[PDB]
C-alpha cells in the first residue's frame, strides 16, 4: 500500500529461539534488563512485535514475499494421499500387459 | 546479564526503528522536491520533526552506556555515532538564541543586494562577476557586496562564533573547529588510529608539497591577465581580489577566456555530437549504467528507472533542479536532475551515479554506519567517475568522438590547464579559508584583529590582495555562502585529495600505461571489485582502514595530485621562465 501496510507482523525479540515447527503468539514486553517490566514500553523494556512498512516503492530486497513451506510426513500410519496415474487402452482380441 | 548484550538489543531496537523513520522522511522530502508545494513542505517539514525528535530521544537514552564496557568493536562504534548529542548540549535558552542568529544569517545572506544598477546576488552579481572584464564594473560589485552583507553580519557573526564555542565545550569538545575537525578523528588498532589535532598538522603538510604548481599556475595566469589588465597587475605582485572570475575566488574557472594555452585548437564538446546521433536523458543515464557496469559493479535497481526524476516534468511541476543523489533506503535509490543532453550535464549524471552506487554499497552495514569514511570521501567517489569517462578515449568508445581523430599535445594541455583552474586553484582558497576559521574559533586571532589578519593571510597563501581598504568594520570570511550558513569547508581539499588518491590507485591496479589524466578504467573488472573493497564498508572501519583497502596508505597523499597535471607542470614551468614565480606581501593596488 502507498501509505504503508503495517498489519503483517513479525517478531524481532525473545528470550531463547524456537523449536522445530514452534509458534509463539504472545505479545508480552520484552524484560532485556534486571529491572522489571511492569507491562509500559520503555528503557529495557521493548516490545517484540514490530511491524513491516511494505510501500511499492521499496525494492526487490525489502518488498512482501509469500513463502510456503510443503512438509511431506511418513509415520507407520497407511497413506492416505497419493498422486495421480493413468494410460488408456481397453485392447481387445489381443494379449497385452494389463 | 552484561551490559554488551543489553546495547547489541538497545541498537537493534533503535536500527529497527530509524529504518522506518529515516525513510518516511525521506521519501516526504522526496515528494516534496517533485512537486514544491505548501502542503508537501508542511509534510516534510513534519516528518524532519519527527525523526530529529526521535533521534534525539534515542541519543539522550543512548547516553547511558559508556563505551568503555562495550567490547565488540561494531557495536562500540554504532554506540558512538548515536551517543554523540550535537546542539542539543546547549540550554533552551541558548540554543534557541543560536537558531535565531543563524537564521538571521541565513536571511541576510539570500536576500542580499548591492546596488550602486541594482541587483542581487544571483541575478546580477555572479553572471558579472563571472563574465565582465572591466575593472571598475567589477570592483564596484565586490567592494559593495563586501561592504554590505560583511558589515551586516560581522556583529551577528560575532555573537554566533562565541554560541558555537560554547555549544562546542559543551559537548566535551574545545573549540568549534575541534567540532568540525571530528568527522576525521579515527578509532581502531595502533595503525588505524587517527586523531583530530593530527589534521592540523597534515593538511599543511599537504599544501606545501603543492605550494610549486600553485604558484607557477598563479604567475602564468598574472602574466596571461597583464593583457587585458595593463595598468591594474605588476609584474612581481599579487591579484586583485575582484580579478578572479569569482565574487570569491573559490573557482578560477572563469578565467579560462583569458588564459587559454592554445586558442587555435579548442577544448572537446560533443554536445552536437550527442544532438546528432538523438540522444536523451535516458540513453545518457543508460550509457552511465553500461559504463559503471563495465567496471565490474552491481546493477541499477528496477526503480532507479521508474521512480527516478531524470528528466524535467512537463507537467507544470517547480522542482528545485541540481543534482542530487537520494538513498531513501530499503532499495530505493534515485536521482533528482533535469538532465539534458549537454556535456556538463552528461559528466554530472555520471557523478551523480557515483553516489547512487556508493549508497548501494555500504546498504548490508547497521544504519547507524549506512555512510562514507568521511566527509571527503562520499564525493571523492563520483568525481574519479567523471575523470575517467570523460577522456578522449571514452568518447570514442561510447561512439560521441568518431575514430578519425587522434589525441593532441596541445588540446590536451588545454584540457589540462581548464582542469587545474578550477582543481589546483581551489585548493589553496579553501586551504586559508578553514586555517583562519580555525584560528578564530580557538581565540588565537583577537577580535580586533580579525580582517587584519583575514586579508594578511589572503596575501601568503591564496596570495590575492584587496582593490581597496578594508579595517575591522568589515567581514569578508561571512560573504561567503559556506561561511554565513552552517557548513564545513575543509571537506573539499580532503575531498580533491582523496579523489586524486583513488584516481591513481585504481589505475595503477589495472595496468594502464600512460598519463595519470588519460586513464580508462572502463573494460576493467579488477578495477571495481578493488574499489567494491571500500564501498561495502562505508562507517564500519576507521577511514584509515577503508583507505589502506584502496589506496594502500593510512593517511593523505599528494604525490598523485602533482602526478596528474606533470604534463601540464612541465608545460607552466617552461612558459613561465621568464617571470619571477611567487608573489611579495607588500603590493597594494589601493596604494600609489
Ligand atoms: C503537484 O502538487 C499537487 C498538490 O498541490 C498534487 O496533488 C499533485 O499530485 C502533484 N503532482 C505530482 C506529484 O505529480
Ligand atoms: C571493451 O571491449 C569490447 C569488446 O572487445 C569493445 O567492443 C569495446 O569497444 C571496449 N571498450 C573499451 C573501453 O575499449
Ligand atoms: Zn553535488
Amino acid at each position: 500500500k502507498v501509505g504503508g501496510n503495517y498489519n503483517y507482523l513479525y517478531r524481532l525479540f525473545r528470550k531463547s529461539n524456537l523449536k522445530p515447527f514452534e509458534r509463539d503468539i504472545s505479545t508480552e514486553i520484552y524484560q532485556a534488563g534486571n529491572k522489571p517490566c511492569n507491562g509500559v514500553a520503555g528503557f529495557n523494556c521493548y516490545f517484540p512485535l514490530r511491524s513491516y512498512g511494505f510501500r511499492p516503492t521499496y525494492g526487490v530486497g525489502h518488498q512482501p514475499y509469500r513463502v510456503v513451506v510443503l512438509s511431506f510426513e511418513l509415520l507407520h500410519a497407511p497413506a492416505t494421499v497419493c498422486g495421480p496415474k493413468k494410460s488408456t487402452n481397453l485392447v481387445k482380441n489381443k494379449c497385452v500387459n494389463f | 546479564s552484561l551490559t554488551e548484550e543489553n546495547a547489541k538489543t538497545f541498537l537493534n531496537n533503535f536500527n529497527q526503528e530509524a529504518e522506518d523513520l529515516s525513510y518516511q522522511s525521506s521519501l516526504a522530502s522526496w515528494n516534496y522536491n517533485t512537486n514544491i508545494t505548501e502542503e508537501n513542505a508542511q509534510k516534510m517539514s513534519e516528518a524532519a520533526a519527527k525523526w530529529s525528535a526521535f533521534y534525539e530521544e534515542q541519543s539522550k537514552t543512548a547516553q547511558s552506556f559508556s563505551l568503555q564496557e562495550i567490547q565488540t568493536p561494531i557495536i562500540k562504534r554504532q554506540l558512538q555515532a548515536l551517543q554523540q548529542s550535537g546542539s542539543s548540549a546547549l540550554s533552551a535558552d541558548k540554543n534557541k538564541q543560536l537558531n535565531t542568529i543563524l537564521n538571521t544569517m541565513s536571511t541576510i545572506y539570500s536576500t542580499g543586494k548591492v546596488c550602486n544598477e541594482c541587483l542581487l546576488l544571483e541575478p546580477g552579481l555572479d553572471e558579472i562577476m563571472a563574465t565582465s572584464t572591466d575593472y571598475n564594473s567589477r570592483l564596484w560589485a565586490w567592494e559593495g557586496w563586501r561592504a554590505e552583507v560583511g558589515k551586516q553580519l560581522r556583529p551577528l557573526y560575532e555573537e554566533y562564533v562565541v554560541l558555537k564555542n560554547e555549544m562546542a565545550r559543551a559537548n566535551n569538545y574545545n573549540d568549534y573547529g575541534d567540532y568540525w575537525r571530528g568527522d576525521y578523528e579515527a578509532e581502531g588498532a595502533d595503525g588505524y588510529n587517527y586523531n583530530r589535532n593530527q589534521l592540523i598538522e597534515d593538511v599543511e603538510r599537504t599544501f606545501a608539497e603543492i605550494k610549486p604548481l600553485y604558484e607557477h599556475l598563479h604567475a602564468y595566469v598574472r602574466r596571461k591577465l597583464m593583457d587585458t589588465y595593463p595598468s591594474y597587475i605588476s609584474p612581481t605582485g599579487c591579484l586583485p581580489a575582484h580579478l578572479l572570475g569569482d565574487m570569491w575566488g573559490r573557482f578560477w574557472t572563469n578565467l579560462y577566456p583569458l588564459t587559454v594555452p592554445f586558442a587555435q585548437k579548442p577544448n572537446i564538446d560533443v554536445t552536437d555530437a550527442m544532438m546528432n546521433q538523438g540522444w536523451d536523458a535516458e540513453r545518457i543515464f543508460q550509457e552511465a549504467e553500461k559504463f559503471f557496469v563495465s567496471v565490474g559493479l552491481p546493477h541499477m535497481t528496477q526503480g532507479f528507472w521508474a521512480n527516478s526524476m531524470l528528466t524535467e516534468p512537463a507537467d507544470g511541476r517547480k522542482v528545485v533542479c541540481h543534482p542530487t543523489a537520494w538513498d531513501l533506503g530499503h532499495g530505493d535509490f534515485r536521482i533528482k536532475m533535469c538532465t539534458k543532453v549537454t556535456m556538463d550535464n552528461f559528466l554530472t549524471a555520471h557523478h551523480e551515479m557515483g553516489h547512487i552506487q556508493y549508497d548501494m554499497a555500504y546498504a548490508r552495514q547497521p544504519f547507524l554506519l549506512r555512510n562514507g569514511a568521511n566527509e571527503g570521501f562520499h564525493e571523492a567517489v563520483g568525481e574519479i567517475m567523471s575523470l575517467s569517462a570523460a577522456t578522449p578515449k571514452h568518447l570514442k568508445s561510447i561512439g560521441l568522438l568518431p575514430s578519425d581523430f587522434q589525441e593532441d599535445s596541445e588540446t590536451e594541455i588545454n584540457f589540462l590547464l581548464k582542469q587545474a583552474l578550477t582543481i589546483v586553484g581551489t585548493l589553496p582558497f579553501t586551504y586559508m579559508l578553514e586555517k583562519w576559521r580555525w584560528m578564530v574559533f580557538r581565540g588565537e586571532i583577537p577580535k580586533e584583529q580579525w580582517m587584519k589578519k583575514w586579508w594578511e593571510m589572503k596575501r601568503e597563501i591564496v596570495g590575492v590582495v584587496e582593490p581597496l581598504p578594508h579595517d575591522e568594520t568589515y567581514c569578508d570570511p561571512a560573504s561567503l555562502f559556506h561561511v554565513s550558513n552552517d557548513y564545513s569547508f575543509i571537506r573539499y581539499y580532503t575531498r580533491t585529495i582523496y579523489q586524486f588518491q583513488f584516481q591513481e590507485a585504481l589505475c595503477q591496479a589495472a595496468k594502464y600505461n600512460g598519463s595519470l589524466h588519460k586513464c580508462d578504467i572502463s573494460n576493467s573488472t579488477e578495477a571495481g571489485q578493488k574499489l567494491l573493497k571500500m564501498l561495502s564498508l562505508g562507517n564500519s572501519e576507521p577511514w584509515t582502514k577503508a583507505l589502506e583497502n584502496v589506496v594502500g596508505a593510512r593517511n593523505m597523499d599528494v604525490k598523485p595530485l602533482l602526478n596528474y597535471f606533470q604534463p601540464l607542470f612541465d608545460w607552466l614551468k617552461e612558459q613561465n621562465r621568464n617571470s619571477f614565480v611567487g608573489w611579495n606581501t607588500e603590493w597594494s593596488p589601493y596604494a600609489d
